[PDB]
């Protein structure tokens, strides 16, 4: 049974198809009229509404590919490709083809904030107004920003997704952009609108094919300095680079660093920069490009991070113009499909023309061919049935083998062969893709597989081709051109250099009911329902959502369609991986969210070494996810990748400690924004798992001497100052002091946020997202002292024993466990004698507990007062054994434990002074100082005495 | 007043980094205090 977890009405005209973006937590809902609605993944608020049409009257389909992190929008005529731009997708120009003439009116979609710096630059600093068409551009900018200003006040997530659109001729736009960049040159200050206008002129350059000059990558050809403000041009300069095998002289980090290849007779690896023109030759494999750029030109504005004309790869790949599959543009796309190869995308027309594109890098044509209907493999299958022959393509999929030569990717096309004997025969076609025992040419037919006879008898066609998750099996969906269709399961053959298919299918399922005809299908990852070839979720023609096991085609669950306020039949379904629920749309425009569905305690067992080793395995931590979804206030910016390159180089950037650094997100504050208080950072995790702690790094202003009162809080995302007051039940960690997490240097500081409520909060796996609110309690004001902020989220380490969570809850919850921990540490154990290694194990577990309810800092804090009480009960003994009998490592751990207790003693209301009783314990233990074994324990003893002697000085005066 | 910095980067994944920082600040503060006493006598 699958439960209906709420409903909202998305559109009045109905919904058609759904897609989901886990990296931004957004559902792309397509309506019946061709409009795509952007809906937030947990709140359900409509973030953006846009109408997409290359030509009027076409139906719109959208699909996201996870491995290339790109969303493909397909209408009847154009495909294109677009991707993420600083948290958003640019939709309004996603289906825009390049124009032919200069006077053609073009569309330019621009996000809100850099449109605001463009407006501020054009009003406060820049005079263009003698240029033609300036007033209409200014009017369009004002009207767009004023129309958006009503939408921005409803929600922050709606506010960040909005976009300004312009509708102007191309010559007016390039003249305005050229005037703006020339004025920003002669005014000559670092204004943030200069990269924006350089990007606008770059997009206008890509929007006309004849405005692009030919690439001058050759000996003797001079490259124009105007085209190298884009990073993509710097990337295509290195096509003839002689140092491909170099570790750091790869084309991408140094196209990122501003360098380009312009070879000369004096050097084949000759490389200069685009904005400072420093000339560098004779590259060695140990030269980092950023380090060499800073070394040979430290005065370069691109090295210093100032606002240059640099158009990065992100904006260019996020503003790719649409490409028609054919040159004429009057052709309708019959079908499209992306299979197990995520870097390739293919579309087919009505007469048999197939164009294959590569979507890893910038959107380009990989292969174009037309299917011949008189291929001898098809003629052989026609002969085997024993003359006008036509063939139509109904489905597409691109197949890659799961990981001496590696076998090449291949294309699968579903064909419906028509002949007069008028009879229809559905066939499957296998083609070769990659450019080069005769090797087949790309676009040639490899295998023509005939469907079994019931498809020809019932006049069926191939509806969907989707590979399975294991890379071994494949499912084919059949429908009528009355039986409800078929589900046919095939097996791929990997016995040779080309991926082929077995002729006999493994499993065939008959859909007898025409109301059970398949309308949409998605394949679930096997790891979700492990609490077998996988699981299949199918929406039917009658409106039923059915859960099917892929091995035996058995209905596991069934969801009836809702009733209209006639039944509102379900149309398409998508699985939201971030929130682990199924989004299903109806023909009435409603979206329905569907959710799929005594112990031995180690604290109660006697404490030998194996139990303590298990306990510290529960205490241990690790990094959590490669990247969590997080959006910002507009005053905070997402960092460039170049700063991460300064942290870790390119080979270290992937699968290394660069992954450990890109778990961290670096966010920098600008000083132009009016408010420096109430900044809210929402932190959406891609998958729910238990969180030990989160990090909070920051850099203070150097000029200010003392830090004013600033609070940092951590909150849950129950519903996606009075902001803390409405969410006072939603806090995990309490409001902590910023100076408590300050480093010994006043400039830098690291806050760690955790609580007992944080480690006991993950009860049902429900805490999908987190919130951070920062507030300064009341020239530099508010958060303007903080130039930088950085957040790292870490999890617990996975341990092999069953039921970790209830043992963690008993670990935080039991007073008796704390008492026996410190009792076995006092060495006054009634059973056995405690070894020093077992003591160190006890200190690790106990000080982990003390750190958790130290950093909690809540109001009641029974655990904090509790552990402080039983440490005050046995303080002389813990000081004696750790600082006299044990080694200096265990004495060091006890020193950190007692220092953390000094830290949490001030948050605890603390009627007996903890420093006073610690001083009393040490002054009780002075008479054993010559009898101590190791000198480091004496040193840490004296270090603790050095702080706690400031409370009562006469005790050490007499005794010392 | 401070002569030591640069805590180990394996500590920040641990929770007790603030405690080891306050120990390091404790040692540097007392070293500064005794040196300030020896200077402040003259």
């Amino acid at each position: 049974l699958v439960l209906r977890d709420g409903c909202m009405r998305c559109d009045a005209d109905g919904l058609h198809s759904l897609s989901y973006h886990p990296a931004l937590n957004a559902i792309l809902a397509v309506t019946s009229r061709g409009t795509i609605k952007v809906i937030d993944g947990t709140s359900g608020a409509t973030l953006q509404a846009s109408a997409l049409s290359a030509k009027p009257g076409g139906q719109v389909k959208c699909q996201y590919i996870s491995a290339v992190d790109k969303v493909i929008f397909v209408d009847d005529y154009a495909v294109g490709c677009r991707k993420d731009l600083n948290g958003i997708l640019l939709l309004d120009t996603a289906l825009q083809t390049p124009v032919s003439k200069q006077d053609d009116v073009v569309q330019l979609e621009l996000p809100v904030t850099e449109a605001q710096q463009l407006l501020s630059a054009c009003i406060e600093k820049i005079d263009v107004s003698s240029t033609e068409g300036y007033d209409l551009f200014i009017t369009q900018l004002k009207d767009g920003l004023k129309n958006i200003s009503h939408e921005t006040a409803a929600n922050h997530k709606v506010a960040k997704w909005a976009t300004v659109t312009f509708h102007l001729p191309h010559h007016v736009l390039k003249s305005i952009a050229s005037a703006i960049v020339n004025e920003l040159k002669k005014i000559n200050q670092n204004v943030a609108a200069l990269p924006v206008a350089s990007s606008v002129m770059d997009r206008l350059s890509y929007l006309l094919p004849s405005a692009r000059p030919e690439l001058g990558v050759g000996p003797g050809r001079s490259v124009d300095r105007a085209l190298m403000y884009s990073e993509a041009n710097r990337r295509e300069t290195f096509t003839s680079w002689p140092h491909v095998g170099y570790r750091w002289a790869q084309p991408d980090p140094m196209a990122q660093a501003g360098f380009y290849h312009q070879p000369a007779s004096s050097g084949d690896d000759r490389a200069m920069c685009f904005t400072c023109s420093v000339c560098l030759v004779c590259w060695e494999p140990t030269d980092e490009p950023w380090s060499e750029h800073e070394r040979h030109s430290p005065n370069c504005p691109f090295v210093k991070g100032e606002h240059t004309q640099n158009v990065p790869l992100s904006v260019t790949l996020a503003t790719s113009p649409a490409q028609l599959p054919s040159a004429d543009g009057a052709d309708r796309i019959a079908c499209f499909g992306s299979g197990s190869c995520p870097q390739f995308l293919a579309a087919a027309t009505k007469r048999g023309k197939i164009c294959i594109w590569d979507v890893s890098k910038l959107m380009k044509v990989h292969l174009k061919f037309e299917i011949n209907a008189y291929d001898p493999a098809i003629v052989q299958q026609l002969i085997l049935s024993g003359m006008e022959v036509s063939l139509d393509i109904t489905a597409l999929s691109i197949l890659q083998q799961p990981e001496h030569n590696i076998p090449f990717p291949c294309l699968l096309a579903g064909g419906l062969l028509t002949y007069k004997s008028r009879r229809t025969l559905p066939v499957l076609l296998l083609y070769s893709i990659k450019e080069s025992s005769v090797f087949p040419k790309p676009g040639t037919l490899v295998q023509c597989l005939r469907l079994p006879k019931f498809a020809e008898e019932e006049t069926l066609c191939i509806d969907s081709i989707t590979p399975c998750a294991d890379g071994i099996h494949l499912l084919v969906g059949l429908r009528t051109c009355v039986s409800g269709g078929y589900l046919v399961l095939y097996k791929m053959n990997y016995t040779t250099r080309i991926v082929t298919l077995e002729e006999e299918p493994v499993k065939i399922q008959h859909i007898k009911d025409p109301q059970d005809t398949i309308t949409s299908l998605i394949l679930l990852p096997p790891d979700i329902l492990d609490n077998t070839l996988g699981h299949l979720v199918v929406t039917t023609q009658g409106g039923y959502v059915k859960v099917l096991d892929l091995s035996n085609f058995e209905i596991l669950a069934k969801v009836e369609p809702p009733k209209k306020e006639e039944q509102d039949t379900f149309v398409s379904v998508i699985y939201c991986s971030g929130t682990d629920r199924l989004c299903a749309c109806t023909k009435g425009g409603e979206l329905h969210f569907l959710q799929i569905g005594g112990v031995e305690l180690l604290v109660d067992q006697p404490f030998t070494l194996e139990i303590l080793t298990s306990l510290v395995e529960l205490t241990r931590f690790e990094t959590l996810t490669p990247r969590f979804s997080a959006t910002v206030p507009p005053c905070w910016v997402e960092v460039q990748q170049e700063q991460q390159q300064r942290r870790h180089p390119q080979h270290l950037h992937q699968q290394h400690h660069g992954d450990a650094a890109q778990h961290t997100r670096t966010w920098k504050l600008q000083t132009d924004s009016n408010s420096w208080d109430e900044h809210v950072f929402e932190l959406v995790l891609p998958k729910a798992c238990m969180v030990g702690h989160v990090d909070f790094k920051f850099v203070l202003n150097s000029n200010i001497t003392s830090v004013p009162q600033i609070q940092v809080t951590l909150l849950k995302n129950k519903a996606p100052c009075p902001f803390l007051e409405d969410h006072k039940e939603d806090i995990l960690c309490g409001p902590v002091w910023l100076a408590s997490g300050l480093d010994l240097s006043g400039h830098a500081g690291m806050l760690t946020l955790t609580s007992p409520k944080l480690v006991k909060g993950m009860a049902g796996g429900k805490y999908r997202s987190f919130l951070i609110h920062v507030k300064a309690v009341s020239n530099l004001r508010g958060c303007d002292l903080l130039q930088e902020v950085s957040v790292t989220i870490r999890r617990f380490k996975k341990t092999s024993i069953c039921k970790e969570r209830v043992q963690r809850c008993a670990m935080l919850q039991f007073s008796e466990f704390h008492e026996k921990l410190l009792n076995t540490l006092c060495r006054r154990s009634d059973d056995g004698q405690v070894t020093e290694h077992a003591q160190s194990l006890v200190l690790d577990a106990l000080c982990w507990l003390a750190g958790v309810h130290s950093n909690g800092s809540g109001s009641s804090k029974e655990g904090n007062e509790c552990l402080l009480s039983k440490t005050r009960k046995c303080l002389s003994d813990i000081v004696r054994v750790c600082f006299f009998e044990a080694g200096r490592s265990i004495a060091h751990k006890c020193a950190r434990f007692l220092a953390l207790c000094i830290s949490n003693g001030k948050c605890e209301p603390c009627q007996p002074g903890f420093g006073s009783v610690l001083l009393k314990a040490l002054l009780d233990n002075m008479c054993f100082l010559p009898a101590a074994a190791t000198g480091g324990s004496v040193y840490w003893y004296f270090v603790l005495l050095n702080y706690v002697k400031d409370e009562d000085l006469a005790g050490c005066s007499t005794a010392c | 007043v401070s002569v030591s910095q640069a805590l180990d980067a394996r500590l920040e994944v641990g929770l007790e980094q603030q405690a080891e920082l306050m120990l390091k600040m404790m040692s540097t503060l007392e070293a500064d205090s005794i040196l300030q006493a020896l200077t402040n006598t003259s």
